[PDB]
């Protein structure tokens, strides 16, 4: 029993660059459909779509292994609830699943619009800034000027010292003899 | 078998509906630090939540950057896991549908989970249990990590297994155990600090 209707799958590039975007366009007018005539209650309704979303995450998976990070946008042509429960229930899905699919890759869901997402990434100024900013961000020194190191460094060697039993009369010889933390700690263990 | 998670201060003034509900459990241990980052939550020693307003992401700042760069940005660089919310009203998504995928890319990243969740609390709340309950850990010189702006859930998980100096002797060691509880800054920052000569 599968409600999905996946059609064609592509790969928007240069999204991020440590992982393969995959978006894969699913009808949902039978899932729909069935929604509103098969299961009038709620509750058996959030388990259909749980377990028809395990469906469509390993169906989609599985046609992307015989084809970094690998992330799947499962873009739905029609969302009839609100995105917020789809990203419960999508989370839900997951929970549930064990296999390849749930560790292979990540997904998150979207609906279908009219807007070309593959030039987006490529002509938007914000979006562009914003990829270029975080490539950066990774080896960011920014936090550094409002640390004092001489403090905590002038701290460490006393704890250093008052744990070793060291006077005070073998504090010149010793520093003298290793010039930073790296080479008193060790010296001391 | 008690969990432990932290509350930023200055998002402490808004999250106090959301702390009341949660402190119900009584398992649950909270504890406010004075974090710098913009952080609502910080759920174990790499991982935060973090929740954003959907009306603002594409707010100008004066910079020419989007309202949530810098501060997005800022966590990336302190956490191995960032968890994004996003608050969107009935309002901006009937006016624009378009947002919603947009964010969803300007945020991809491998280390950042975007969840959209509806304006009220009660949808928060229930965000965060299940990232205690998924993510959360069970539980002297903190002051020197702390001071190198290291998270106290950070610093908890440290000197479970470490002291001051085994934990140095495991980071000059390059030991990974010790090595992969920090992120890249956090990890040339104790670098800077066991090199600068005297």
């Amino acid at each position: 029993e599968f409600f999905w209707d996946v059609q064609k799958i592509q790969e928007i590039s240069n999204v991020e660059e440590h992982s393969v975007v995959k978006c894969v366009t699913v009808n949902t007018s039978r899932l729909i459909s069935q929604l509103n005539e098969e299961l009038q209650d709620e509750e058996s309704g959030v388990n259909f779509i749980v377990t028809q979303l395990q469906l469509l995450i390993n169906n989609v998976y599985e046609k992307i292994q015989k084809s970094r990070s690998l992330m799947i946008n499962l873009n739905f042509t029609r969302l009839k609830f609100s995105i917020a429960y789809w990203d419960i229930l999508l989370e839900r899905s997951l929970d549930l699943i064990n296999g390849p699919s749930k560790t292979g890759a990540r997904y998150f869901i979207t609906e279908v619009t009219p807007v070309d997402r593959s030039r987006y990434v490529e002509n938007n100024q914000y979006f562009l800034a914003f990829k270029a900013n975080q490539r950066l961000t990774r080896n960011s020194v920014d936090m550094d000027e409002f640390i004092d190191f001489e403090i905590l460094i002038k701290q460490i060697i006393f704890d250093l010292f008052k744990k070793n039993g060291i006077p005070d009369q073998d504090f010149e010889a010793i520093l003298s003899r290793f010039h930073n933390l790296e080479s008193l700690v060790v010296a001391f263990n | 078998e008690n969990k432990c998670i932290a509350v930023n201060e200055n998002k402490v003034i808004e999250n106090q509906k959301v702390i009341q509900s949660l402190c119900k459990n009584s398992h649950l241990d909270l504890i406010e630090q004075s974090y710098f980052g913009e952080c609502d939550f910080i759920i174990n020693h790499s991982t935060c939540v973090y929740k954003i307003q959907a009306s603002r992401f594409m707010q100008l700042r004066n910079n020419g950057s989007l309202h949530y760069d810098k501060a997005v940005n800022d966590l990336l660089t302190e956490f191995q896991r960032v968890i994004i919310i996003v608050e969107f009203s009935e309002i901006i998504q009937d006016v624009d549908p378009d947002l919603f995928w947009k964010i969803k890319l300007y945020l991809l990243n491998s280390r950042v989970d975007v969840f959209f969740i509806h304006e009220t609390t009660d949808f928060f709340i229930d965000w965060m249990k299940y990232f205690i309950a998924r993510w959360a850990f069970s539980y002297a010189n903190a002051d020197i990590l702390l001071d190198l702006g290291f998270n106290i859930l950070l610093v908890r998980k440290i000197f479970q297994t470490y002291s001051l100096e085994e934990f140095f002797m495991a980071i000059i060691k390059e030991e990974s155990k010790a090595v992969k509880m920090l992120t890249v800054s956090q990890m040339t920052r104790l670098k800077k600090l066991l090199t600068l000569e005297w």
